[PDB]
């Protein structure tokens, strides 16, 4: 059996090829103790990873090894991978092929060092690096469609027609969760709540995951919040305090469609998806307008599919039939596709083996993976 | 009047200013918004030339891109009762706007201007040209008293 | 039964001798993928032939193995013929004599190679290469008349009288449907429409076939188009975009009568037909004037027959009766004539048998076939 | 005296006929503020043009009115022309004839609207729209040759012999400096330099102008870059950060000769030039082969002339003499030719006059201009 | 062996796949590249018929169109030591290739195939037919040492 896909900026998703869901998710977090040490027994470890780092977040300084799809701390990433193989999957990596993921248009050193650690520090018999958008299509079961994958660090579009990707039409915005979260905590200050870095950021992330949603009509929704209290909702902080959030719970995800809210000049995800189309061949656009596949956690906002349906119906010819595919398992679509891909008998030839790596070095990953 | 007039889809999206800029101290909401409408009304080249030439003259008069002409038209509209031809011309343009294939997006952009840049700040006393343009985009005319602003003081 | 394969520059019309219409009519194109990857089990098939290539047109680079009635890519032509026999007709070529066509004044290596392939690659028991113009006369049922055959690659006219061809009076112009298609996409840029890919060239071909027509008087039509919008027609592209064309509707077919539009020094089809008649014996010119028979897709433009009637009448002496015969089955006249010829009992001795090829080699075609 | 304004997709080259170089050369951009100001007396200007926009680009959204040689924002193009006449040349346009330029195979409405704006908005006494490739030949001083004009938006070939253009042989390719700039942005993400946003497209354009070059042999250059690291060069951003660029230096210009890497189906500029020559009469090809004139900024890459000479020599028969003419001033050759043409005594009857315009309308441009 | 054999120049360019497709996960580098060489070796019609028929048999056997025949030849060349006739045919074809008037361009295409599609990934273990064709285009045989690659990581 083969260990399977994850490189998530916000969450890890580990498991076994052929399973229907990851066996362990836990956040991609490494926390270091601060302002403690007096008691002989109140923590002996110098770092906590994923789960049980969220539990101890109060006394820790949490930081993500992966920022906008790019891993920026390889000492901590190795800790997370070590935690994944030994403390979550309870397996020995040196006897399981491991399939990893990566956002498109990432720095190539990212893949090169990913394959170096896998083959050297973990001695995996074989590995592979896949593109998250491609895997989402595997999970959906399609061979045609444009997949809008947005997780915690990157939102990107990969149009695929008949298993053929159009690399010139790949779009990538460094605007996903962890930017909506940062905007939400900024937007909560005007309501009277501070939520200073690290530990409180996770609280803000939880309130975003629970209360935030995408308004079908932002201007109409804004008027409703101003003129009434029906949209107000309350959330209980871990210490028992209750915060009331009103229009802030649909302005936070609105930055996906109006990135200028957070000072970004790029267009919204609806226009980026439409821009990804119209860079493909004209004969392919009809099938791409349908099969608009959503994936990733950041696409889990209620009403995001309907808003994207509405937004892409605009910008496009009236005769085109826009269809947004948002399966309930969006959040694990990438992992499910990786499980499907890694389990195919025909895929077993595509593995990069330890034999190839030592012959060609880390660069092999470029001429063996998309 | 303008039979077969056609417009380029999404031609006006680039003209919409950033939301942050709409909050600028010296932002000119009226001229910037009318710039969006002027771009939105730029006839598609598919339109027959005689119709294209006629309409371009109409929107040139009512939506000139020149500042001095826009100011002069605004002052000339303070006594719209004294310019029957101007009143009819604006009605004809207003008819074109309300039939625009993307009137919904233009109305959405107009409301964003109202909330962010205070386009409808004067409410009922809004200029004749701007008010009629908004009327075409928003038929009911509720924009005259529609900018509901949330208040943070003394709220539950 | 005998197979009749009219392998034209643009379309392959194939079927069984004795039938009234070809069984298989598909484009004469081979399309190969030009994009990347990226899904396991979705890119094993290299090259697509015929309608499959046209359907997957958006991801392929389409190429015609036949250009100007001359086979230029023999590997692709072998694929086209294999597709015809095994996938479209579902026949074993070794059991059926095959009658195929070609334009007059073609390179002799073209006939030699196609004879070589049919006997050595497909093991056809016998084969024959006929002139397309002659077959059109068979389809019309006449034995006298000057045929004007214009397909995708080459336009030619062969004057025949009482069953006798006047080979010194054959005419050939490398100006046909494909040249008109290329001109249409060139003058479509005048309206801001850009079609540059081989995939988009097919769309321009569809636009031509659907909207283009021949003006009875070009100058008056140009004035009418300039003065009013009555001649404008709209066409919906595959992705929902709508394009409208005015005088381009009849300017593209006008290249047939004014080859200088595309930089050619040749004379129009009307004047070439008259020149061919003028090269014939004076005693048969009257019969030829009354039996101008049109064939091929390029003669399917509305108003082409009336324009040719007008143009030749202005060249011929006023006392002659110019008659243009344009049957509705023009597009399949060549195949219909081949089917008639192949099923004639008196024709069964004119086949090139496998035994004849063995003794004489590919050069046998020049002796047994006109 | 007459004004010569080479609008161009990227730069405005403006000046007076008879001068050896343009007076004003500034970017063809219009910048709108993105941020909130926010002081009293600052930022009352709603837009900035040319060099001022470039200087303030940090807080501006830069937009090019001309895309692929086609004006797409006429209100902004009016701003640029107003800036050119009043702020750069400091002339009253009502006194000076204005010679304009555009690429061949442009939409007719583009030059129709150019005439309308010039005669009505600016009230020029007369004007003329010249084809950019033709002017480049004027600057070179030749009467024969095939011009390869490659600016920021359009790359087009125009074969001219003894002063006669062969319009059917004119090739246009929508792949020029701006497309190379976008590709350089894309491949710069392979390293950690993620401009990946519309803010810094000008910085990477400067990188392209400073460091990029055409490899005489792409494979050898790729091997050298992979092996030695002697081709690495460093560039300092306005922030003071230093980016190192290796094989991207010659991979970006390689898109000209391999329109792939950006998903284009067309052939390289070398093959487009050869195809243009082969579409001409066989009797002028020898003179065209020896008079390959290169013009425009996109031809300023070091080694492009040598690469073009090698590539065309490989396509043309060995006995032919291939000669690439690459003047040092080929970046301003179009404007220089316009200056020469505008100052000819024989040209003074070719102007489109105000009296002619209002008598005939914008359609007059089609009659009097090539 | 083949005197007066001529080839139509630039006939093979249309057969070269796009670099984007060379990266396809199911791209057949050997068959596609051999298709380019087969097309490039197609005798020009100006060649005398006796030479054309003689040479066409040589390339048809060594560079067949059919995948079944191409695969059968590949297996039969794995033990080429027991097939002297193929040794002579492959040697004869390689002699023709090295004298091809456009060998330089075919060498560039071969290097592009190796660079992008991994044509020579097996290095010294390349099959007999493909190795001989490359040796004809690249005389020195340096291609056996695979293409140099960037190795982005640990860059200075
Ligand atoms: N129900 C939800 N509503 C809104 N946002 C969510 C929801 N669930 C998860 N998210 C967001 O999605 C992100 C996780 O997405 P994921 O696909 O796991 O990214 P990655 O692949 O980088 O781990 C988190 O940052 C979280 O804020
Ligand atoms: N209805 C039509 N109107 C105009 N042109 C047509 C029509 N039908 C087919 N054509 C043109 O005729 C050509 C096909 O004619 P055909 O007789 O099949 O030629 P070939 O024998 O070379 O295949 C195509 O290039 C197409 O553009
Ligand atoms: N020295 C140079 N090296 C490489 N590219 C250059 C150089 N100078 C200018 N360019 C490119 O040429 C383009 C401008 O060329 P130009 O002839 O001015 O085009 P246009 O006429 O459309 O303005 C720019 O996009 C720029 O990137
Ligand atoms: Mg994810
Ligand atoms: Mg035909
Ligand atoms: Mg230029």
């Amino acid at each position: 059996t083969a260990l399977v896909c994850d490189n998530g900026s916000g969450l890890v998703k580990a498991g076994f090829a052929g399973d229907d869901a990851p066996r362990a998710v836990f956040p991609s977090i490494v926390g270091r103790p601060r302002h403690q040490g007096v008691m002989v027994g109140m923590g002996q470890k110098d770092s906590y990873v994923g789960d049980e780092a969220q539990s101890k977040r109060g006394i820790l300084t949490l930081k993500y090894p992966i920022e906008h799809g790019i891993i920026t701390n390889w000492d901590d990433m190795e800790k997370i991978w070590h935690h994944t193989f030994y403390n979550e999957l309870r397996v020995a990596p040196e006897e399981h092929p491991t399939l990893l993921t990566e956002a498109p248009l990432n720095p190539k050193a990212n893949r090169e060092k990913m394959t170096q650690i896998m083959f050297e520090t973990f001695n995996v018999p074989a590995m592979y690096v896949a593109i998250q958008a491609v895997l989402s299509l595997y999970a959906s079961g399609r061979t045609t469609g444009i997949v809008l994958d947005s997780g915690d660090g990157v939102t990107h579009n990969v149009p695929i027609y008949e298993g053929y990707a159009l690399p010139h039409a790949i779009m990538r915005l460094d605007l996903a969760g962890r930017d909506l979260t940062d905007y939400l905590m900024k937007i909560l200050t005007e309501r009277g709540y501070s939520f200073v870095t690290t530990a409180e950021r996770e609280i803000v992330r939880d309130i975003k995951e629970k209360l935030c949603y995408v308004a079908l009509d932002f201007e109409n929704e804004m008027a409703t919040a101003a003129s009434s209290s029906s949209l107000e909702k309350s959330y209980e902080l871990p210490d028992g305090q209750v915060i009331t959030i009103g229009n802030e719970r649909f302005r936070c995800p609105e930055t996906l469609f109006q990135p200028s809210f957070i000072g970004m000049e790029s267009a919204g995800i609806h226009e980026t998806t439409y821009n990804s189309i119209m860079k493909c061949d004209i004969d392919i656009r009809k099938d791409l307008y349908a099969n608009n596949v959503m994936s990733g956690g950041t696409t889990m906002y209620p009403g995001i599919a309907d808003r994207m349906q509405k937004e892409i119906t605009a910008l496009a010819p009236s005769t085109m039939k826009i269809k947004i595919i948002a399966p309930p398992e969006r959040k694990y679509s990438v992992w499910i596709g990786g499980s499907i891909l890694a389990s195919l008998s025909t895929f077993q030839q595509m593995w990069i083996t330890k034999q190839e790596y030592d012959e060609a070095g880390p660069s092999i990953v470029h001429r063996k993976c998309f | 009047p303008f039979s077969g007039l056609k417009f380029k889809q999404n031609s006006f999206l680039s003209t919409v200013p950033s939301v942050t800029n709409m909050h600028s101290m010296h932002f000119d909401a009226r001229e910037t918004f009318l710039g969006v409408i002027r771009k939105a009304l730029e006839p598609d080249t598919s339109t027959p030339f005689p119709v294209r030439r006629a309409f371009d003259g109409l929107r040139a008069e009512i939506l000139p891109n020149d500042t001095i002409k826009s100011a002069a038209l605004k002052a000339q509209c303070s006594d719209i009762d004294k310019h029957p031809e101007l009143k009819a011309k604006m009605e004809t343009l207003k008819e074109v706007i309300t039939h625009h294939p993307q009137k919904e997006k233009l109305a959405e952009i107009a409301l964003q201007f109202a909330r962010e840049a205070g386009l409808t700040r004067l409410k009922g006393e809004t200029d004749y040209v701007l008010s009629n343009v908004l009327d075409g985009l928003i038929g009911d005319g509720s924009w005259r008293a529609g900018p509901a602003y949330e208040s943070y003081l003394n709220k539950p």
